[PDB]
């Protein structure tokens, strides 16, 4: 019979990068957060989960630090997400309706 | 917040192809967010009660936690992992909000919990229970203190 | 103003 690895099926994403800073705004939360529920409520109807955080990574991507007068100001970041997924990762939003 | 439904065609050309994805709930989701401590966390409370909306919002029965020691994050991911609705659902995810380092998270007394320990919990040997489902982990930390300064495109 | 986390 089939067995299993110790670890499989997971998928994580990370708000930044290795050694980096994951940036948040005071008043809007984590970028990542606000990116992520952006392209989740967005598209979960019709992209899977993996694909939906390379939309997320796009938007982190693009995003500057606004902080005058600090070491943040225009700084940038860079989330990522690994994977031991073996399926596409459809949340099936509503349905059935 | 507004999540869009899948249509049932939409439904039908994929779910062959895919994780199996129907129960009601979709699976519990666990939110766990460390605001007070490392500096007090300024929005937290934004991105906490955005992924609370937005996990239910996907059909997901959702846990929360708020400001909890590294000892205590612990016990309560083990406790979580070892609920029995982990067999009826079809998913999962987790996601942990709070200060961080390469690999590891801040509780709120300053002391690190291990993000290979986390995942451990929710492994096929310790969470049978979940063998074969698609666990998601979404981690909203600091993985290192170098700020990146951006560089100019060519 | 956006900060480390």
């Amino acid at each position: 019979k089939m067995r299993l690895p110790t670890r499989s099926d997971m998928i994580c994403g990370y708000a930044c990068l290795k050694g980096t800073a994951a940036m948040r705004n005071t008043k809007r939360g984590s970028w990542y957060i606000e990116a992520l529920a952006q392209v989740f409520s967005e598209r979960a109807c019709d992209m899977h989960v993996a694909d939906m955080l390379v939309k997320v990574n796009a938007l982190i991507k693009d995003r500057e630090g606004y902080a005058p007068g600090t070491e943040f100001h225009r700084c940038k970041e860079m989330s990522e997400y690994c994977s031991t997924l073996c399926r596409h990762l459809y949340l099936f939003p509503g349905h059935p309706p | 917040m507004q999540v869009k439904p899948c249509t049932p065609e939409f439904y039908q050309t994929h779910f062959q192809l895919a994780y199996r994805l129907q129960s009601r709930p979709r699976g519990l989701a666990l939110v766990l967010s460390n605001v007070h401590f490392l500096e007090f966390r300024s929005g937290g409370d934004v991105d906490h009660s955005t992924l609370v909306t937005l996990f239910k919002l996907l059909g997901y029965d959702v846990h929360v936690l708020c400001d909890q020691t590294a000892q205590e994050m612990q016990e309560k991911l083990q406790n979580f992992a070892q609920l029995p609705a982990h067999r009826v659902t079809d998913s999962c995810i987790v996601a942990l909000l709070s200060h961080g380092v390469e690999g590891a998270i801040y509780g709120v007394d300053g002391k690190l919990l291990q993000l290979q320990e986390v995942f451990q919990l929710f492994d096929n040997a310790n969470c049978p229970s979940l063998q074969n489902k698609p666990k998601m982990f979404f981690i909203q930390a600091c993985r290192g203190d170098e700020t990146d300064r951006g560089v100019d495109q060519q | 103003a956006d900060v480390a986390d």
